[PDB]
Order: C-alpha cells, then structure tokens, then sequence
C-alpha cells in the first residue's frame, strides 16, 4: 500500500507534511479501502476522525460536509478539509496528525473499524 | 491591533467578499463613540503627572512592606522607586493608546499579552498594579458619559491582571 | 537597470560619471575624487580628520601618483583593515576586495582558492598588489580612473550568477557593509562552492521585506513531486517574517513553502494571514 | 498588518514612548469630523463594484486587442475568468485601506507580492497598472458627482483615493 | 533622481500619449510658485548648522541615556557619527524641497536607514525624536517674515513636513 | 534622466554639501526658460497629427524606393506603413517630454541610448528619420523664442543620429 | 568549463581506475565525428546575425505588448538590452556544441538567468518562447546541404537540440 | 541526536571495521565519569528558573535601551518572547551536556538562530551577551561544594563552558 513516491519527498523536503497527507487521502490503493466499503456519512465521520483528529460533534454535521463530497468528489471534500481554518491553526503547516484531547477518550484507530456495520451485512 | 474598524474589515476578509452593511455600521459606531473618547483621553493627558505620582503613593501606603523589604524586585532603593514611575507611567500611555483606538487593541498588543507570563519570574504581584490601576479609576477627575468609556479600559486591564 | 534601479536602490550607480584625474591639477577634482574613493573603497563608511590619512594626500597631488597606486596605499594603510581586516573572516576579506577594488562579487570559488594559496606564501600586503594588478582591474580601470561598481552591466565575460552576489554584497547606497546582520561571516562562502546563486532581495521601504537570508537547510529550488495540485505548474514561495501564533505553531520563521498550482491562490491568503512577507515565487 | 489611521499614531507614539500630544488628538479629532464623509465615499463604490469591473475590463480589452486574441495571456475563458475576478481584488483591498485610511492594509496583501508574482506567470504588468488606472478615473467620476446629496468638498479626501490607485498601480507595473 | 516635470513625463511615458492640457496647465502653477521655492530652499542651508546643534541638544536632554557611559551615542566618535548624520537627514531633504518630489529623498536617505540600524543598534527612537524635533524648527524657520515680501506658502510648506514625516516614519 | 533641477541635486550629492547658491541659481534658469517652452510644447501638441502625417510623407518623396522595394525594414506592406506613423508618433512625444522637462533627459533615456545600436540590427538608416525631423523643423509652425526652443531639441536628436 | 573528454576523466578520476577500452573505443568515435562537428558549429556563427534578428521580428509580431508602451521590452535601451543578449545563448550554445557538453552552457548562462528575472520584471515566459524560434531556426540551418558533401548528422544535430531545449526548459 | 557513544559507532561505520580497542578504553572512562556528568546537570535545571531571571536583570541594565520605548524587547509581549527563550538556550544545553555531544545542540538551537534574526529586527549583540552571561553563572552554579562528595571535574565542566561558547559565537 505505501508510496515510494510520497516517502522520498519528505526526505528531500519538497513537499509540505500537510501537502504530504493529501497523498494518503488521495490514493487509490486507501480509496479502494474505504470507498467501497464506507457510505458517504461515514466518510466524514472517517475523514474528521482521522485527518482533523477530533470526534465529530454532532451527526447534523456529517449530513453537512455530505453534500459537498458527492458535487466536489472524495479529493474536493479531503481538499476542503485540509484547506480548512480550523486545521491550519491548530495542527499547523507541518505537524501529523493525532487526536487533540483525549483526557479519558478512547484511541480512534481502536474506536471506528475501517470499514462500516452495513459493509458487514452484505459479507454475511 | 484590534480596531471595531478593523475588526470589521478582517472579518469581511475571510468570507472573501465586499464592505457590505453590516461591515458598514461597525464603522459609525466608533466614529460617534470617538467624541465622547477623544476628550476622555485629554483628560489624562493633562493630568500625567498627578495620577503617576498619585498611584504611587497609593501602592506604598497600601503595601507598607514593599517599601522596607530587601529586594530588586521592591522599591527600598531608589532604582526601585525610579522603576516605579515608569511601570505606571507606562500603564497611562495605553490607556491614553486604547481610548484614542477606541478598542482594546493596544492593550491587548502592549500590555496585557504575556503580562502573566512575566509576573510569575520576576514575582511582581499583580495585585500591586490593582491598587495602582484603582486609584486612577477613583482619582482621574474626569465626569459624565465619556469618563465612563474611558473607566471601562481601566477596568479591562485589571480583569486581565486577575 | 531603471525602474528596477528605483527599486534596487541602484539609481544613483547607474547614471554615475566617471571622475578621472585629468592631468591638469586643480584641488577641486581632486577633492572630489578623494570623496570618490573612500566612499567605495570603505564602503559609504565616514572618515573623520584623524581618519584622513593627510599624508597620503600630498603624494597625490603630484604628478607621478595614480589613483591607482593610492588604492593601493589606502588598502594596505591599517586604518581600512582596522574596519574590515581585523573583525572578519579572511574567505569574507577575499570576497571583500573584489567588491572594493574590482567592484564585482566573486564569480568562481577557484578565483577564491588561488588567493589563499599567495596569502600563505606572500602575505596580505601582496594579496592586495594581486588584485590591483590584474587584467580585469587595468582593462575597466585606468591608473586615473577611480573603481565603481560593475555589478549591473554587463561587463562581457560575467556570470550572472555574479549579478546577484553583488545584491548579496551591499544593502543600498546607504548602507556601510560592517552595518549587514550577517557583518563579520562570510555571506557568499556557501554559495561559492554550494554553486548556486540565491535570491536578490532588495533594500527597505522600496521592497517591503528586506529580511531574507538563504537558511543552512532549506528547500531546494528545482523539485520532483506533483505536489497533490492536479496540473504540474509548480511554484516556490519563500516567506521573510512570521510572527505569527507562538512557541509551537513558529519554529522558525522565514522558511520556503513548495506549493502547487490549484492552491496558490489560498496559500497567498494563509500566508498574510500570518503576517508574513514574500520575497519570492518561483515556478520549477 | 492591518491599522488604521488611529493606530498609526498610536504605533507611532509608542516607539517614542510618551503620552499622545494634544494637536495629535486635535488632527484626530478632524478625522472624526470627516468620519461621515468617509462612510459616503466607501459606500459609493461597492455599490458601483460589478458595474465598474466590466465596464474598465472593456476599455482594457479593446485598447489591448492581442490579450483576448489567441496566445494572449487572457485569452481561455479560464484565464479570463481570473483576471475578471482579480479586478475585484484591487478594489477589494482599496476600498479596505479608504475604510482604514491608512495604506498598511492595502500593502501587505494586495501590493507585498503582485510584482512578485507575474515573471513566474507569465501576465504582463503593465498592462494590469492600466487596467488599475482605468478603474481610478471612473471610481473617482463616481463618488464625485452629486444626486440628493448634501454638497461639500471633500477633495481632501477624493485625492486618498487617487493616491491609493496609484500606489496600487505603479507597485507593480 | 526626478522631478515634478520628469515625474509628469514618466508617468506619461508608460501610456503612449502626449502631455494632456491641464498637465500642462498644472506645471504652468509650478512656474509661478517656482520663486517661492527658492526662498524656502535658500533659508534652511542658510540656517543648517545652527539647527544641526539646536536639534541635537533638545534631544540628548530629553534621552540623557544616550551620552551617557554605555548609550549608542557615548563616544565622541560615535557622537560625531550622529551629529554628522543629522546633516545628510538635511541634505537629502532639502534637495527633495528644490526637487518637489520625493524619489531623491527615498533611494538615498530612506531606502536602508531602517535596515541598517539592526546590525548597528541604534535605536529607532532616538532617529525619530531627532527627525520630529528638526521638522518643527525648519517648518518654524521657513515661516517667519524679516525683510522678505509677504506671501502665502501653506500650500507648500506642508510639502516640507511631508517630507519630514515621511523621512520619520520610515524608520522608527 | 536629466534636469538642470537634478544636474544641481547631483552635483551637490557627490561633493557632500548643501545647496548653495552655486546650485540653486540652476533652478531659476530652468524655471523662466518654462515659459517659453511650455507654450513651445503646445505648439506641438495641438499639432500633433498634422506632423506625423508631414513627416511621413515627407519621407516617402524623399526617398521613392521605400514604398517600392519588397522588404519588412522597408513601408511596401501595410504594417509597414502602419509602423512608420508609429515610429515618428513616437518621436514626437519625447520632444514634447524633453521641452516639458526642460532638459535632454528624456531624449538620453527614452530614444537615443541604443538608438545607434539598433539601426545597424534591423537595418534601418538613420537619414530616413534625419529627413523625418527637418520636415517637423520647417513646418512646426511654432514663432518667437519659443520655436527657438522647440528647435534645439530636433537638432540635438540628428546630430544623435549622426 | 568541461569536455567530452574531461568528462569521461573527471568520472574515472572519481573511481581511481584506469581508463577502460569501451570509453577509449567510444572516444575514438569522437575523433571520427569530430569533423562533423566542425561543419555544425562554423552553420551557426556565419548566421548568427541573421538569426539574431528573425528571430526577434517573429517573437515581437507574436507577443506586441513588449514593443507596445508599458512593455518590458519597450524603450530602445532595454530593446537592445533583449537584442543583442539573444546572441548570448547562441555563444554559450555554441560553446556547447563545439565542447560537446553541457557544462559550459550551465554555470554561465543557465545558472541565474531563472533567477535574475523575479528582480528585472522581465517575463520568464517570453524569454523561452524567443530561444525555442531559434531552435527551429538554428537546426534548419545546419540541416541543408548545399555546397558541402552529403553526410548523416541525425544523432549529432539532436545534441543540438537538446541545448536549446536545456537552455529553454531552465527558465519558463 | 547523537551521542559520545553513537559518535564512535558512526565514525566506525564509515570505515567499516571492528570497534578498537583503545576507543573500548575511552569509553570506559565516559562510564567512570557518567556518575559525576549527572551530578552537573541535575544542579542546572534544579536551578534553572533562579538563573533565568539573574541573567535576565544583569541584561536589561546593561544595555538600558532594550527596556526603553522603541527596543526590540520593550512590550510585555515581546519581553517575554525573550525570556521564554533564554530557557530555550538552556534546554538544548543541558541536553548536550547529558548527551556530551554537539549534536543535539545544532539542529534544533544553533541552526537558524543567526539566520531568524535579520527577518526579526532583534540584535545580535543582545543574545550573544546574554548567552555568555549565563554561563559565567551556570559554571558557578555547578563548581561549589556544599553536600556534595569532593571530586574533581574540570575536565569535565570545560565541556560546559564550550557548550555555551559554541552557542554564543554561531548568533553574533
Ligand atoms: C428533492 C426532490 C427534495 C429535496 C431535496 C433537498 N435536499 C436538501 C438537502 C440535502 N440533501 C442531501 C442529499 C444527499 N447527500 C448525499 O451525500 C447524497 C448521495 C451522494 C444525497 C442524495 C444532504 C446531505 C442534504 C443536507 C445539506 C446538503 O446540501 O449538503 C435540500 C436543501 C434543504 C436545506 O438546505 O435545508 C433540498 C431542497 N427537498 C425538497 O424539498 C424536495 C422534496
Ligand atoms: C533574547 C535574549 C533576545 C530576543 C529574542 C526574541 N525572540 C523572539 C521571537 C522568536 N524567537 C524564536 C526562536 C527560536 N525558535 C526556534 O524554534 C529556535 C530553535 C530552538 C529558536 C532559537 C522564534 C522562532 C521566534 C518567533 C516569535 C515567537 O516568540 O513565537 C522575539 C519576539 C519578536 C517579535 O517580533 O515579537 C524576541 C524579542 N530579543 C531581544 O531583544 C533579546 C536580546
Ligand atoms: C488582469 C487585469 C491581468 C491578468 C491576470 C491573471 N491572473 C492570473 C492568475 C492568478 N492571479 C492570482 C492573483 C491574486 N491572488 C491573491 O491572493 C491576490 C490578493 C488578494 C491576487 C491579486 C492567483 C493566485 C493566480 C493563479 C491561481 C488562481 O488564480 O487561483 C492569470 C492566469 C495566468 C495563467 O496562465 O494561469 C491571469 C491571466 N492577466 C492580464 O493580462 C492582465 C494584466
Ligand atoms: C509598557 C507596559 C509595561 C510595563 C508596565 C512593564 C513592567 C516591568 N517592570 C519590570 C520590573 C520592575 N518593576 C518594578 C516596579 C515595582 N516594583 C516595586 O517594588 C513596586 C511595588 C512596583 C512599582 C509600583 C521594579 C522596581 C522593577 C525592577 C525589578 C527587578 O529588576 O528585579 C519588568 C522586568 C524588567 C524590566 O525590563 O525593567 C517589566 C517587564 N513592562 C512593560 O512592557
Ligand atoms: C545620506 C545617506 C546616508 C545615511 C543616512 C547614512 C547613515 C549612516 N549612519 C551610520 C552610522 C551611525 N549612525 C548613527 C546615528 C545615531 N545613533 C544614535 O544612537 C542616534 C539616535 C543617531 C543620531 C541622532 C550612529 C551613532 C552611527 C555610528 C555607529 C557606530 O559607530 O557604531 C552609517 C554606517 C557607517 C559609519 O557610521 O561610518 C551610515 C551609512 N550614510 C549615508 O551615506
Ligand atoms: C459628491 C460629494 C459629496 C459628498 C461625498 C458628500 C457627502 C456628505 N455626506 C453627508 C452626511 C452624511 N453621510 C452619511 C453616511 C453614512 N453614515 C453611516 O453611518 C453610514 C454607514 C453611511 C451611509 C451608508 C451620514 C450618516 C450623514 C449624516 C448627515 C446627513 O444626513 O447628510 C454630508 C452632509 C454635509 C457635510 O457633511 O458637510 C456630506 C457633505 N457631500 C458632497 O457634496
Ligand atoms: C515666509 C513665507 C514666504 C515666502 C517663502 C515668500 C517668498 C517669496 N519670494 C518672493 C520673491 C523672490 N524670491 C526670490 C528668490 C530667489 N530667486 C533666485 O533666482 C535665487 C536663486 C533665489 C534666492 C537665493 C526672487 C528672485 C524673488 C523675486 C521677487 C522679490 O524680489 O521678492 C516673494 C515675492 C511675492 C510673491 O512671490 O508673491 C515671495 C512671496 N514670501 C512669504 O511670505
Ligand atoms: C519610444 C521610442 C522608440 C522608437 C521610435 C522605436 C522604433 C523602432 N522601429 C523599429 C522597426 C520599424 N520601424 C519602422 C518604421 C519605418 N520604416 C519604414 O519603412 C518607414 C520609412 C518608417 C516609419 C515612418 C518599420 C516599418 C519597422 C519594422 C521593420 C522591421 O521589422 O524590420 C524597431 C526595431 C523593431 C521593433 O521593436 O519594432 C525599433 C526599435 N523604438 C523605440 O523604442
Ligand atoms: C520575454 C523575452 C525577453 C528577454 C529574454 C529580455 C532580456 C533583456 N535582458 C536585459 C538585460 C540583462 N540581461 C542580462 C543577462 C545576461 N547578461 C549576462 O551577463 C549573462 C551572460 C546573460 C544571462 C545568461 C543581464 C545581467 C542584464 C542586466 C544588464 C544591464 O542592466 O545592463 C534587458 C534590458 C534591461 C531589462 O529590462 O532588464 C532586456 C530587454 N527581454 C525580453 O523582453
Ligand atoms: C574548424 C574548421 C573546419 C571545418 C568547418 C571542417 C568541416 C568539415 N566537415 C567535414 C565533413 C562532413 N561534415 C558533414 C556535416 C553535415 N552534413 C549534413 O548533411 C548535415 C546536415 C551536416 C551536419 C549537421 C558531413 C556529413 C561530412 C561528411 C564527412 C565527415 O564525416 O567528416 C570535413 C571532412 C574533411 C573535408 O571536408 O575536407 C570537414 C573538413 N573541417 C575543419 O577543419
Ligand atoms: C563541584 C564539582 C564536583 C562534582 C560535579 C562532583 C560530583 C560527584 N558526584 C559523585 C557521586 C554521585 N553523584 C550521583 C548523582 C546522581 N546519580 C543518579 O543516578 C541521579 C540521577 C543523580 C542525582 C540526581 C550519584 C548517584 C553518585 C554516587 C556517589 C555518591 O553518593 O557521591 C561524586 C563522588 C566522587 C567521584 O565521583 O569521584 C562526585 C565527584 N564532585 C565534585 O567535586
């Protein structure tokens, strides 16, 4: 799955770590690992969960980055989201990703499967 | 700096789009505001050297200990009572900055960024600077709606020392 | 170079008139060659009356004294190393004597080495002899014409990547050289044998930052990667000064972003939003 | 860094370190008067903004033919697109610094890299400091005449705005 | 280097017309107030050295840190430094009164004054206290009528704090 | 560029002086020499398409085998022609800025340098615009001390030529 | 400044080895076609005039808005500074092409030509647009034969175009 | 991040031998003089805040003009961005002296620290002062006995005086 491409760019420095993440959420060989198998409400939960490090707040939420998504595309919703204030700030231009506070919160790579309870049922 | 003329203009900034009516109003507000805050700061700019030496006094009548005890940091030398005038008479320009602004931006810039930061090395108490800060609120002479105005940055600086 | 010169603050060396000796003595010309001299040769610093080495002014206004061989004297008298020989590095001073008395920033670093080499065995005194009596110095540079700056034309022959260690070298007309933040080490001894030539950046006021100075380990110029930007147009813009948010958000200010084409136009506004200066974009 | 003419000379004030003089509080106390004056100036114009972009796009376009023309740098309706929108970040950035008063606005994100900008594009920067010097001549017709308005002469303050086009225009061209 | 004249002919350069009529109807207004010029020009190099000293003592009072032992200015040397820069302030603003623009005043005496100070240390301050404190002694001195003909110069004398500030403000 | 303004600023820059009277005298002869040359570049202006027209037809009888001969350095085509009013439009408008500015500077950095550098390039011979010039000299219109000084300004650009 | 030759030495200095029969095999073929080389470089700088100025004529047909006012290239001074700087890569080309490497071409006249234009305001894009029409122009010159006898310049002449294209892709 | 130990085992790869036996030697005596390299820097961080704030006065009096109007250190903001850092001198020091190699001392503090500053305006005499007068008090600090066993560690504490000389002499 990794990219031997995306790895000598950081070793060489030409590329942003924050340019560097837009590889992973934009390659193919992660889209067919969680396109497929994850519904569109999912994939902002999976996106905020991961890329932002922070719990959604709510689920009126998801409903709101949905549509943005299915119109600009997996790559314009990741886009918008690195692009976005509230990540810029926080994390910075060049810090990885991680989860901001967690004081009694439960690791999220433990907490959300890769894939979705609906993806489950069709398997069965 | 911080500027409700300003803070209208960095606020359209971000959604990318014109002065519009309601960046628009923002401005109005100050304007008015500035006449009944202009005359606010020319209160205190002529009395600069009354409420310096008043505030001053005031600490060490309060703080009778901060005279007597052995220390940099206090005012038993005279370097340290040298460093006292300038500490409030270095309170009086932003004040002066901050009313004339209209805004809390030259003391959100000059003073009060990191003032919590300094105190706790240099163990200056910040409750030295609260007696100081009011007697000046009791002390300006200054009446009417336009002293209020000018009160409150008074009161804005000691919310931010506690 | 005009309404670049307006920019580069080098307006004033691009319509300069030569100052001569014509052979007819006179004290004004005179006069005002000895102002043409020291303020290239010392760099516009000022010269007081202790300072005005009054005897090496009496051989001047004889006949048999050249410009030339007073550029000599002024360079080899302790007053000019007091100012620049003794608090600097001996890589700066070789690089600094070819802004003084040649007047263009070192081309090749082997120039460099040749130098090191006469210095060991014959001293700085005749350091100075090598660089007066040389082909490019007599061919520019008569014996009565004083050295000026030919960093801007083209002087056939040049390397361009000479035209901008001379941007390196002074910081305007006003400026004294010992007065560079970066005053005693030597500015071009990484370039010269890294062999790259960095960015010009202007003086103050005319450009909005002046505060660029090429890092030890910094973005290299010509890069590999798309950059996630869905068209390959790719652009390096470098920052001057951020201040913006603290301790862990700025670690180091002034460092070089490669950004792509499709978000240029939103990095521009990330940029100013912190507060930040740009020196330079540059596609690659 | 965005200021204002007020903290202008509080910025300034603050290197000197003393108290703010009194004629500095009566020049102030002018701009107060003149504040009204300056909320009729910066209202005329975003009124006027898209009406004013395609009416200096079009005296640009015909007295420069070869941009639209095929290899022009404007020519696709992408490029055009961009350039069409730019207009309205000059006078997005000027009608900021009017508002302001003071030209820091103006400098530090619509002037800092535009001259930049254009040898690594391409665009020609003379022909954008036209486009510029056109739009100042029509904002400048625009605030000037008067219709059911009180009558005064502010060309005090008319002549910020020329100065802010042509700061805006000979930084780059 | 430009004038009023060559900052017209510059500026008409870059459209590719000829000089419009109230161009030149603008420089004809320069030829008349041309006298006044002149003896605004004439009475500051006049009066340069006595407000080259006037100046400097109103400043090293009000910061005495500067003369005294450690200060920027304590040497004699440095001290001339200072006394003998005060001049080129005055030397490069009044050839922008006699030039009437500023594009003299800005490569020369502006263009590094703030870049050079930070590998120098000398403070901000102390240029600007000093600048100001010339700026109401030239305005003063150009002002004041003793045996010339009465005129109004407001319009140009403002022209001269102008160039004064912008000489400031620049800097500090 | 040159002004007999800034010929004073920059000879007094190099010497490290003030204006004296030396330089300030300069300034005068600049400033009443205007009034005779403003109105002699009024002269030109309100004439202006009246003389590249003059010129351009001047030139052609003079010179019959430059509508003829089959070349792009020459006026057989209509881009030809179309660049000839180009190129003395082009002159005009720097005698008109170097009358204004009272000084060759204009001339110096506008036409002349290069000017003998480019003609020898795109082989275009310099006693075309010679006769180009002396026809503007002759049918200038312009009278009095003023013509005397609009015609210094085409003279110091032929003998540039030559 | 390199070789053909001082190439292959500086490369098998690096290795400290002796020189291998396959590079000297392959030097030898240099030799044979060093006369070809000859006939190629001695093309251009009879032509160089000519090529100067028809290739300038059809870039300022292409882009008017450079001679046009507020061009870059507009005023006769800077005009020239772009006309006679166009014979500028054609020495270093040429030097190249008589070297056989690329290596005088890249630290005299590649190294800041990228560089020096963000502080000249001289468009990167112009400038290789104007190298590409000498390209065309400069290998259909030494194409024709006429008046020399008929040999194969095909892997020799691509050399050449590799250099313009080396000198064209480094700026735009 | 390296230390006494990974600068041999790099200097050993390099070559690509055994480790020898006299290095084995040397860094048995690291070990013997490991207990008395915790005795330093425990003393320097237990006393970290106290010489924070005395190198801090003996600064800001000795060079007045930081503190007053205009300095590059005069609002509370700025004032603590310097005194926030003069730990930042401190951690990367005493993590060098626990590591006993530069290493870690170079990439992070040393690095950019004379190239942050010409973007930044702060003056280079002023870090460079403060740096030495740290160290003056941080070799104090750790010499006197007072409950500690008596040893001998001046072969030791030179590395610490080299360590703050090293960060004074790359700023200014
Ligand atoms: C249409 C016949 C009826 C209708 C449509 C309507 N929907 C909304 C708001 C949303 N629609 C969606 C739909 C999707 N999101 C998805 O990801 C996909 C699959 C790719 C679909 C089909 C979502 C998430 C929303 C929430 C907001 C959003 O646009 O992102 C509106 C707007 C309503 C509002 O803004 O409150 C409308 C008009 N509604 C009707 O009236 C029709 C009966
Ligand atoms: C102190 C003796 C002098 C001084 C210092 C000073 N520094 C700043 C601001 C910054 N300092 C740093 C330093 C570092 N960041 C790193 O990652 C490293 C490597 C370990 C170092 C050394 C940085 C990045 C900044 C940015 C600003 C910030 O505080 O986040 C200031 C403030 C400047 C301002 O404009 O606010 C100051 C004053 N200044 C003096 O005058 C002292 C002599
Ligand atoms: C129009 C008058 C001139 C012109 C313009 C032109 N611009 C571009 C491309 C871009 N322009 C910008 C400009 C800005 N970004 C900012 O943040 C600000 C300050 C708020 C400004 C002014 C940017 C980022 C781009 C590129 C990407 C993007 O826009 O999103 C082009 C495109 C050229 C091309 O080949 O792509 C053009 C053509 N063109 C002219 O000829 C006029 C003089
Ligand atoms: C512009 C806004 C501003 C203020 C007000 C300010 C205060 C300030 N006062 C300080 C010290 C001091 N402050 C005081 C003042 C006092 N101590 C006493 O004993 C009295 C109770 C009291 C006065 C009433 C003294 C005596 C010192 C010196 C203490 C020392 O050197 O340790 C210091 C640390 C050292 C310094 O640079 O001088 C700061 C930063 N700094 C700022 O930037
Ligand atoms: C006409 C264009 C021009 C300018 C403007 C100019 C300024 C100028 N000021 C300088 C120095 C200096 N400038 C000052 C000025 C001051 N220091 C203070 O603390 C005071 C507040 C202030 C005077 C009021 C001082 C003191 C020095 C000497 C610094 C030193 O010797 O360390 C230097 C460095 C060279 C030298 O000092 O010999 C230059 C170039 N030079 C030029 O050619
Ligand atoms: C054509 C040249 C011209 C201009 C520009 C002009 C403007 C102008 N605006 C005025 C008033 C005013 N203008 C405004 C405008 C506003 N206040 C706000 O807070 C709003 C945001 C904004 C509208 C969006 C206001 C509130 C007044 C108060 C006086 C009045 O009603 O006229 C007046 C009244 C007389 C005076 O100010 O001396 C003048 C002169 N008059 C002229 O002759
Ligand atoms: C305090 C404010 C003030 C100023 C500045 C002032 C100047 C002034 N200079 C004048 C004349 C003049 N000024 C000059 C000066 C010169 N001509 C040269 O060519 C020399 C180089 C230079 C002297 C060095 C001359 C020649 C005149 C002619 C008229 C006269 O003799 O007054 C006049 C006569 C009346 C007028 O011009 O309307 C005025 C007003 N009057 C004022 O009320
Ligand atoms: C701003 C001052 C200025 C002027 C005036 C100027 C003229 C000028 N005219 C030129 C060519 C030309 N000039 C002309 C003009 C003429 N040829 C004729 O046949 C007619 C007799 C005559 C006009 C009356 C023509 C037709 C060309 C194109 C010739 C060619 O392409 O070879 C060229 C060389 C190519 C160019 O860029 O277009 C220059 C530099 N350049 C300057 O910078
Ligand atoms: C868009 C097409 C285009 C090109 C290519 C172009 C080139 C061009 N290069 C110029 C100068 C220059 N050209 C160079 C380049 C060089 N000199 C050297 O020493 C090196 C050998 C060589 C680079 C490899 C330099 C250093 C200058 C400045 C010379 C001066 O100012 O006198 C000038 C005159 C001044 C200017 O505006 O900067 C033009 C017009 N103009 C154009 O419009
Ligand atoms: C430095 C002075 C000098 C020159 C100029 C020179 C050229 C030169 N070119 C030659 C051959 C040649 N030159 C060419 C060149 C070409 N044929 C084509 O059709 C292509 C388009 C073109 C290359 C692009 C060819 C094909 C030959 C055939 C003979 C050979 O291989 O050398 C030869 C062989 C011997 C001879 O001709 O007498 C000479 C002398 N020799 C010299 O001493
Ligand atoms: C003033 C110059 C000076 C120094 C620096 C000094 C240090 C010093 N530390 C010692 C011991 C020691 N020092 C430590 C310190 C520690 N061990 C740990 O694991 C902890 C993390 C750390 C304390 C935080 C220990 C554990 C010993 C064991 C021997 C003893 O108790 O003294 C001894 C015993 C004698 C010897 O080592 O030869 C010396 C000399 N003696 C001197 O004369």
């Amino acid at each position: 799955f990794r990219q031997g491409n995306l790895e000598s760019q950081l070793k060489n420095r030409a590329i942003s770590v924050r340019d560097f993440v837009r590889g992973l959420a934009k390659s193919e060989a992660f889209k067919t690992l969680v396109i497929k198998s994850n519904s569109n409400y999912r994939l902002v939960e999976l996106a905020l969960k991961r890329l932002l490090g922070r719990a959604p707040y709510n689920k009126d939420e998801e409903i709101a980055w949905s549509i943005k998504i299915a119109t600009n595309g997996w790559d314009g919703f990741v886009d918008a989201l690195l692009d976005s204030e509230e990540y810029q700030s926080n994390f910075g231009e060049n810090i990885v990703p991680y989860q901001r506070r967690r004081y009694k919160d439960r690791p999220f790579n433990l907490v959300t499967p890769r894939y979705g309870n609906y993806w489950r049922d069709k398997l069965e | 700096v911080k500027t409700p003329i300003t803070e209208a203009i960095a606020a359209a900034d971000t959604q990318g789009r014109f002065l519009g009516n309601t960046e628009l109003q923002s401005a109005r507000g100050r304007y008015e505001r500035a006449a009944a805050s202009l005359e606010a700061a020319r209160g205190l700019t002529s009395n600069a050297q009354r409420l310096i030496d008043g505030a001053t006094q005031a600490v060490y009548q309060k703080f009778p200990y901060t005279t007597q005890t052995p220390g940099p940091q206090f005012a038993a030398d005279s370097r340290g009572k040298s460093k006292c005038a300038r500490d409030v008479g270095h309170y009086l320009r932003i004040i002066t900055y901050s009313l004339v602004a209209g805004g809390t931006g030259p003391l959100d810039e000059y003073l009060i960024a990191g003032l919590a930061e300094i105190n706790s090395t240099f163990d200056l108490s910040p409750s030295w600077y609260v007696e100081a800060l009011k007697h000046i609120k009791a002390n300006h002479g200054l009446s009417g709606q336009a002293a209020n105005e000018a009160n409150t940055y008074i009161d804005y600086a000691i919310n931010a020392l506690s | 170079i005009t309404t670049a010169a307006s920019r580069l603050g080098t307006e004033p060396f691009s319509d300069a008139p030569k100052v001569e000796l014509r052979p007819k003595a006179s004290r004004e010309e005179v006069e005002s060659v000895i102002r043409a001299v020291y303020r290239h040769v010392l760099g516009n610093d000022y010269i007081l009356a202790s300072e005005r080495l009054v005897s090496a002014e009496s051989l001047l206004r004889d006949g048999n004294l050249t410009v030339r061989e007073f550029v000599r004297s002024v360079a080899k008298s302790e007053l000019y190393k007091k100012k620049f020989f003794y608090n600097s590095f001996q890589t700066r001073l070789i690089e600094l004597n070819y802004k003084h008395l040649l007047g263009r920033a070192p081309y090749d670093e082997s120039e460099v080495v040749y130098h090191l080499d006469l210095y060991q065995n014959k001293g700085y005194d005749a350091e100075i002899d090598s660089y007066i009596d040389s082909w490019e110095y007599q061919s520019n540079f008569g014996d009565n014409v004083v050295p000026y700056y030919r960093g801007f034309e083209t002087q056939v022959g040049q390397k361009t990547a000479g035209f901008n260690r001379i941007f390196r070298l002074y910081r305007g007309y006003a400026n004294s050289d010992r007065a560079q933040v970066e005053g005693t080490k030597s500015r071009l001894a990484r370039e010269l044998a890294s062999n790259k030539a960095s960015t010009i950046v202007g003086p103050s006021g005319t450009n909005d930052s002046w505060g660029f100075r090429a890092s030890a380990d910094v973005a290299p110029k010509k890069n590999l990667g798309n950059a996630v930007g869905e068209g390959d147009r790719v652009y390096r813009l470098e920052v001057t000064g951020i201040r913006s948010p603290g301790y862990p958000s700025v670690r180091r200010s002034s460092t070089v972003f490669i950004v792509p084409y499709e978000r240029l136009s939103d990095k521009i506004q990330q940029v100013h939003k912190q507060g930040g200066k740009i020196v330079s974009v540059t596609s690659a | 860094m965005t200021l204002d003419v007020f903290t202008k000379v509080v910025s300034q004030a603050d290197s000197r370190g003393e108290f703010l003089s009194n004629e500095q509080l009566d020049a102030l106390a002018n701009v107060v008067k003149e504040g009204n004056k300056r909320l009729d100036v910066v209202n005329r114009i975003t009124s006027n903004a898209s009406a004013i972009v395609t009416n200096a796009a079009r005296a640009l376009f015909e007295e420069q033919p070869q941009l639209i023309a095929p290899g022009g740098n404007a020519y696709t309706n992408r490029r055009m697109a961009a350039c069409l929108r730019d207009m309205e970040i000059i006078l997005r950035y000027v009608t900021y610094a009017i508002l302001a008063g003071d030209a820091s606005v103006l400098d530090d994100r619509c002037l800092n890299g535009l001259r930049e900008t254009y040898q690594a594009l391409g665009t020609p920067g003379s022909s954008v400091a036209v486009g510029v010097q056109k739009m100042k001549d029509a904002a400048v017709g625009i605030a000037n005449d008067p219709n059911g308005i009180t009558k005064g002469d502010c060309s005090q303050l008319i002549s910020e705005v020329a100065s802010y086009f042509d700061r805006a225009a000979a930084a780059v061209g």
